[PDB]
């Protein structure tokens, strides 16, 4: 189980350490939506830092139900519960919360649990399934998993206003690959002195 | 002599007399885990013991209680799953709200599509009310189904004019609804006694979830899903929330029921309302 | 030796040299009643033998076969049932018409709202296609299942600009499409042979009536039911109706066709296109 980044973007550059965690705080309207990224391990985005993303490179064939925990590392003080959901592909970013319950999604509260596993099901039309990309390869989309707030993020008097959770990726029993394959991330431009 | 009578249905027998060839013109006579999964869904809701309304679990239609002589449909894996409605937010002058079954769900995923395309309905439900509070809060609330759940006016104020509820008050939808008199339910009924209906309390200082288990209740094995209603759900605040000046403002309640055990008939063209 | 081979699938065994571990890097070797309704429905069409093709009924996908994790949904009575789609007109200048499936039912009824809701698709197909005619007319129609029918282009006539079908073309719907070159069946391929796909003739002085059922035909457990359309549904006339004048001058034809065994996975929000 190693982090995965749900937080990407191009203003943690310059501070990689903001990239391992994503915020979590009171909200004036509910059902706002937090995180969503694709589920493809294999594909360019926050599936890079996981090991096993760099072990997906060196084979192009993935078949296998994955695994995304999430760990809250907020206060002993702090209540509230978030809807997690997974998307079979051919939509968008479901719009609303609404819209994202008729998939395959999980309820988890934070002041009892501390940690969630979601298991990602195996849903293809294919026994195996290569590295989705843009354009033409994109007939191997995985899905999309968002995180949404249920209810709202309570804090009493003294407390912190914020939290930050930390996502967490593995694969389970059947997971397997094939086909191997050189590798995209890494680049020689000149001799190794 | 063969029984005609209303009580034949029964399992016990009375001593009574009878002069005549009906049994109905006789007299009264004498006496002698968990990790819940609909399909693809969870909730964290804890724990143990959950309240089972009125001790029975949704089921079936029994062969001997069915009169339709086509075979109902039972999606089993599209329609059973946790659904998730729309949000509400405690207020200090927050009064109740009410849900009508099975209006919410009317327009919402293949459920939806279902209750359109088929005549009849059938179906239990599994009811979730979701609150979350600090331990500096405090509150109660109560949390009722109450099947055929009529909804009266205040006839003007002054009794003598008569006046009906609107479509909008009766067919609320997934947005539910406030209630303006929460003593008399806006039924003429007191809210003291509500608890004869199948009931949890929600109190911020021990739980923060509540499930009632719904059986299907009806006087006809098959209803219509459009026109008739079953039960009520009743979120009343007993003793309101009280919290110090730099906490939370914003407390939400959420509502994610799901059906069990749902069958449908009588397919048809698609009918809206 | 494990058998990496790619006929390790077949129950046939050969003789085959091979000089390392893998098994694919050896030779080739030596070689060694009724009234059928699907749900509620009724059809007249006579009589006794029906073509089923390729010798294989409609069934459910095998344990061995599906990938899939999730358990698929079976909505036996709302999804398989006779659906009628629209009329066509023959005329002395007709050519032909081609419906694609399950393009047709994506819009129709209970069926169509699932493959929107759905991801994954399967099911078998039952077609039957109507056309009446007195002892007076003539003609004869051919009826043909083409399993993964693409669609070609003129290239402009000059064969030098590269031009794909539109997607109103490929993706026709319940009012189908008419064939500009029935020769070529606009795949660059001959009607004559058309006939080693399953097929029936109508002739109009034998059988007013055509039924072919066909078994899901693709490389994969599941496919989706929006994008990929399995195969192609031709009717051509071969031999023109002729009539003196004074008879019934429009004779129509209709597709009546039904879903046998249909399974729905990866349930989602609704996705037209």
């Amino acid at each position: 189980e190693t982090i995965l980044e749900v937080n990407n973007l191009k203003t943690n550059e310059t501070t990689p350490m903001q990239r391992l965690c994503f915020p979590v705080s009171v909200q004036s309207k509910t059902g706002e939506l937090c995180a969503a990224f694709r589920a493809d391990p294999g594909r360019d985005g926050p599936w890079q830092s996981t090991i096993l993303g760099q072990l997906c490179r060196y084979y192009t064939q993935w078949s296998g139900s994955l695994e995304v925990t999430f760990m809250f590392a907020g206060s002993f003080m702090a209540t509230g519960k978030m809807l997690i959901a997974y998307t079979p592909p051919g939509g968008s970013v479901p719009a609303d919360r609404i819209t994202a319950m008729l998939g395959t999604h999980v309820i988890w509260d934070f002041g009892l649990q501390s940690s969630v596993t979601l298991v990602v099901p195996w849903i293809s039309n294919t026994h195996y399934r290569a590295h989705a990309r843009a354009g033409y390869f994109d007939y191997y989309t995985t899905g999309i998993i968002t995180i949404w707030y249920q209810t709202n993020y309570v804090v009493p008097i003294g407390a912190p206003t914020t939290a930050y959770i930390v996502a967490l990726a593995a694969a389970q029993d059947n997971f397997t690959m094939k086909l191997c394959k050189d590798t995209e991330d890494i680049e020689q431009t000149a001799n190794i002195q | 002599e063969n029984s005609n009578s209303a009580s034949e249905g029964s399992t016990i027998n009375y001593t009574t007399i009878n002069y005549y060839k009906d049994a109905y013109a006789a007299s009264a006579g004498r006496q002698d885990a968990q990790l819940t999964i609909g399909n693809s869904t969870i909730t964290t809701q804890e724990a143990a013991n959950i309240v089972i309304a009125y001790g029975e679990w949704p089921e079936y239609c029994p062969d001997t209680d069915a009169t339709a002589v086509d075979k109902p449909t039972r999606p089993d894996v599209s329609v059973n799953r946790f659904f998730t409605l729309d949000t509400k937010s405690w207020a200090k002058d927050s009064k109740g709200w009410y849900w009508k079954f099975p209006d919410v769900l009317t327009e919402v995923g293949v459920f939806g599509q279902n209750a359109q395309f088929h005549y009849l309905y059938r179906s239990g439900f599994c009811v979730h009310v979701q609150c979350n509070a600090s331990k500096f809060h405090q509150g109660a609330l109560l949390v009722a189904v109450l099947p055929e759940y009529v909804l009266g006016t205040i006839a003007g104020g002054t009794g003598n004019e008569n006046s009906h509820p609107p479509y909008a008050t009766t067919q609320p939808g997934q947005v539910g609804a406030v209630l303006t008199h929460p003593y008399v339910l806006d039924a003429g009924i007191p809210l003291s006694q509500l608890t004869v209906c199948p009931h949890q309390w929600i109190n911020l200082r021990t739980n923060n979830c509540a499930t009632i288990i719904v059986p299907y209740m009806n006087t006809v094995p098959f209803d219509s899903a459009l026109n008739h209603c079953n039960f009520g759900l009743l979120v009343i605040p007993v003793v309101p929330l009280d919290f110090n000046a730099g906490a939370t403002s914003e407390i939400p309640i959420t509502v994610t029921i799901a059906p069990m055990c749902a069958e449908f008939a009588g397919l048809r063209q698609a009918v809206k309302q």
